[PDB]
RNA sequence: UAGGGGAUCGAAGAUGAUCAGAUACCGUCGUAGUCUUAACCAUAAACUAUGCCGACUAGGGAUCGGGUGGUGUUUUUUUAAUGACCCACUCGGCACCUUACGAGAAAUCAAAGUCUUUGGGUUCUGGGGGGAGUAUGGUCGCAAGGCUGAAACUUAAAGGA
């Protein structure tokens, strides 16, 4: 928006909190900013298809 | 230009003419960088000690140059006469 | 004729500085542009300036450094609100840190950041970097 | 065998110089080229078009076979050349170091948002050749590197990662495109923002401060 | 035509250089010498070396010829350079001529002028 | 820098009237000179005869700016000259450039009699136009020996005389040294005389 | 279109030349027109084949018009005075050189630059080649004609450097 507006952080920490809860980015990354550094690969580790494979329980 | 924590980032500070505060992008060649120079108090040039100043290309092309250090060392603390602020 | 006043000079101080003149003269002096320079000058883009007059619309001297990259009139002079300039900084300013767009109000004849601390907004004349 | 030759040469096969930020400060030329093999070897090429011409003899046609090479790293590191040449295996070659002497930093920076390892340029640039306009513009984050396949490219080289850019501009014309965008980025140096006012206050050349090892 | 070649001159115009002393115009005694000296392909080839050379020796005596020296035209260059003695010391009309505008600036600037000079086309 | 005597003592109206210098030309003043007394209603302009003294001896400090006089030269290519400039070459510092100038010797590293200069001067700046150019380059200050003719765009200062034939060229540089050598060098400080003429000075042969 | 003018050129017309033909080139004459008053027409390669406003980028040396300063060049008349002149500076031209950081298909361009990093203000125009700026209607003109402006049909190139 300023930083610090009401709808910037409302968003920004509801926004966020919904993905620290998909594992998506970490804890230690939300600034907000920063969430932009996530390309396509972070989200497919969080794909069941695969959180299987890593809980083995899987050959391949 | 620096980060949120004190670490310069950059390649480096480019080095400006000095009368003209424009800038030196690299591949110049038209450039000079000066190296005069001071008496001691004696006909004996001082050695490792010098004035500095340092030429865009910029200007070499226009006349100018001659002008503009005839305005610097008298502007400086060396030269007396040629040079005027009121023409 | 001289249809307008702020541009014709502020053009020639596109073209003073690019050459390298360390300075400028410009005619007719305005209160708008004394004062136009009295915010470019408290933002480290110019100094003093050494009005004179003569009685008349009058001219001003305004001495150099060599920093000036860039400052011309927008012109019809647009409406603006408030939530708007957002669209302009990044359609005339290079990046965002920098470097004032620059606007008219009530105070104010004063930038957008400025502006903020004081939440108002009207016309928009000039712009600096 | 190296070898050398000029001033220059000698100094950096000894190494009294260690960077190339020594050379782009006092700006220095280039003639040899070996001068940033020692320094850069990060470096790595790209061939972008070979094409046919041509000068039309008195019952033939000649050919030759522009190429166009661009090198660098991904830090600030652009490189640049044209060398025609007859027969491909001269004519890329001595295209390669045509670029090599065209080495030319960028001035990765920041979007806004300060924050902690540069990502995009530091400002709005433009260039020209002919008819090819180029409105490189600091986007934010991983945004992208739009443009054409070959803008992008150039632009990876030099990492750089985001920015958005547009043409205007015949950019069937590769060649006087690249010419082109090429003299932007190597520009963003030559464009003064607050942050460099702060007066530095020059060293000294190195064509007199190792003036002895440079000669016989 | 009688019209030299490089190879041949540019073989005559190295050997001038260090050879001028052995140094001959009866050429006849070059001939042999510049085998000695250089290795050369042919017999008829070093008959138009030398020739040349002898075009050398029988014009350099005459004078100056062109971009060519060695050692020895150059020492008659440091024995002929200087000259005229006394330096400029005007007695004879003493006074030295000093337009007689020529008294403003250096009246502005010294000590001592024994001048020359127009009062006033 | 007012000092005593490098002020005319008794004889500075008796020896430029046999030789011609506060003449100026026949129907020709040129806007580019202080450098013309009045201007008669008879013929001709009695160049003003007070500032020579004043920008033919800036002209002698300048310099003294040489710490090596053979760059301090004389500039020419005329007939009357070849024995004054050749000359200014001979009793101190300077390469003579007479005749060959020698174009370049200051554009441009290809030549000949090689200039890289900080003030060098030049008899007629219609003969010496390469001063005023081979200096609008680059970083060359120059020095017209300015009569009521010379461009003086560039040949910073002025340094004003007469040459319609005759002697003034050559024996007017003479001035520009004796008295630059009295600020620096070997001569001697009223007057002690000076052992050459101005009447050595004048032709070789025609 | 109607009066005046009608030297010279000179479509048209006649000619003699050349030529296989020559209604053209070459030559000599020649109304009309060129010229003017008063009234029409409104097209042009009306050409920088480059809309204007603006604002910003890189050097120069010329010139026209101003203006400012230099105990500046002559004018000499007694010193000035102006005036021409020289130079310094500038604002406004009319161009030019040189680079290419840029642009371009290129040739080249201080603007055709600041355009895939795509956006300062707004008016006209074009969307393959022909058919055709025709046929049609509608309209301005006395007429020549202009402005408006189809389609059917045909075609894999026409074109730029």
């Amino acid at each position: 928006r300023d930083e610090k507006d009401p709808k910037r952080l409302f968003e920004g920490n509801a926004l966020i909190r919904r993905l620290v809860r998909v594992g998506v980015l970490s804890e230690d990354k939300k600034k907000l900013d920063y969430v932009l550094a996530l390309k396509v690969e972070d989200f497919l580790e969080r794909r069941l298809q695969t959180q299987v494979y890593k809980l083995g329980l899987a050959a391949s | 230009m620096e980060n949120d924590k004190g670490q310069l980032v950059e390649l480096y500070v480019p080095r400006k003419c000095s009368a003209t505060n424009r800038i030196i992008k690299a591949d110049d060649h038209a450039s000079v960088q000066i190296n005069v120079a001071k008496v001691d108090e004696e006909g004996r040039a001082i050695p490792g000690e010098y004035v500095t100043y340092a030429l865009s290309g910029y200007v070499r092309s226009r006349g100018e140059s001659d002008d503009s250090l005839n305005r610097l060392a008298q502007n400086d603390g060396l030269l007396k006469n040629v040079w005027s602020y009121s023409r | 004729t001289r249809s307008s006043v702020l541009a014709d000079a502020l053009n020639a101080i596109n073209n003073a500085e690019k050459t390298g003149k360390r300075q400028v003269l410009i005619r007719p002096s305005s209160k708008v542009i004394i004062k136009f320079l009295q915010v470019m000058q408290k933002h480290g883009y110019i100094g003093e300036f050494e009005y004179i007059d003569d009685h008349r619309s009058g001219k001003i001297v305004v001495q150099l450094n060599g920093r000036l990259n860039k400052c011309g009139v927008i012109s019809p002079r647009f409406n603006v609100k408030i939530g708007d300039i957002e669209k302009w900084t990044a359609n005339l300013l290079p990046a965002r840190q920098f470097g004032y767009v620059i606007l008219t109000t009530s105070a104010g004849i004063m930038d957008h950041e400025e502006a903020r601390r004081k939440h108002v907004s009207g016309k928009i004349l000039g712009f600096v970097y | 065998g190296w070898v050398p030759v000029t001033k220059l040469g000698r100094l950096v096969k000894a190494g009294k110089i260690t960077t190339i930020e020594e050379i782009f400060l006092h700006s220095l030329p280039v003639k040899e080229f070996q001068i940033i093999d020692t320094l850069l070897p990060g470096l790595q090429d790209e061939v972008m078009n070979i094409k046919p011409v041509q000068k039309q003899t008195r019952a033939g046609q000649r050919t030759r076979f522009k190429a166009v090479v661009v090198v660098g790293d991904s830090n600030g590191h652009v490189g640049l050349g044209i060398k025609t040449a007859k027969e491909v295996a001269g004519a890329i070659r001595a295209g390669i170091i045509i670029a090599k002497l065209s080495v030319i930093p960028i001035r990765r920076g920041y979007w806004g948002t300060n924050l902690g390892q540069p990502h995009s340029l530091a400002t709005k640039t433009t260039g020209k050749c002919g008819s090819v306009t180029v409105r490189l513009i600091p986007a934010p984050r991983g945004s992208g590197i739009v443009a054409s396949p070959a803008v992008k490219k150039l632009l990876q080289l030099a990492g750089v990662e985001d920015v958005y850019t547009q043409s205007n501009g015949k950019t069937r014309t590769l060649e006087n495109t690249l010419k082109a965008a090429f003299v932007a980025i190597g520009n963003t140096y030559g464009f003064l923002t607050p942050n460099l006012w702060a007066e530095q206050p020059l060293p000294v050349s190195p064509l007199d401060i190792y003036s002895d090892e440079a000669s016989a | 035509g009688r019209v030299r070649t490089k190879t041949v001159k540019r073989a005559s115009k190295a050997l001038i250089e260090r050879y001028y002393p052995k140094l001959t115009l009866d050429f006849q005694t070059n001939k042999r010498l510049c085998d000695e000296i250089a290795t050369i392909q042919s017999k008829r080839l070093r008959n138009k070396i030398a020739g040349y050379t002898t075009h050398l020796m029988k014009r350099i005596q005459k004078g100056p010829v062109r971009g060519i020296s060695f050692k020895l035209q150059e020492e008659e260059r440091e024995r002929k350079d200087q000259y005229v003695p006394e330096v400029k010391a005007a007695r004879s009309n003493g006074v030295l001529n000093v337009d007689n505008q020529t008294s403003d600036l250096v009246k502005s600037l010294g000590l001592k002028l024994p001048l020359s000079v127009i009062n006033v086309s | 820098s007012l000092p005593a005597t490098f002020d005319l003592t008794p004889e500075d109206a008796q020896l430029l009237l046999a030789a011609n210098t506060h003449l100026g030309a026949r129907n020709v003043q040129v806007h580019q000179e202080p450098y013309v007394f009045n201007a008669r209603p008879d013929g001709v302009h009695v160049i003003n005869v007070g500032k020579t003294w004043e920008k033919l001896v800036l002209a002698a400090r300048i310099i003294a700016a040489i710490p090596n006089p053979e760059d301090v030269v004389a500039i020419s290519s005329r007939t009357f000259g070849q024995r004054a400039v050749l000359k200014f070459a001979a009793h101190t510092g300077a390469t003579p450039i007479a005749g060959r100038f020698t174009p370049g010797s200051f554009t441009n590293y290809i030549t000949r009699s090689f200039k890289e200069p900080r003030l060098v001067i030049v008899t007629d700046p219609r003969s010496d136009a390469q001063a005023i150019k081979e200096a609008s380059y680059v970083n060359i200050p120059v020095i017209a020996l300015t009569d009521l003719d010379s461009p003086s765009e560039f040949v910073d200062v002025a340094i004003p005389c007469n040459n319609r034939g005759k002697h003034s060229i050559g024996l007017i540089w003479y001035l520009l040294a004796r008295e630059v050598l009295r600020l620096r060098g070997a001569l001697v400080d009223r007057t002690q005389p000076w052992s050459i003429m101005p009447d050595l000075y004048f032709y070789r042969d025609p």
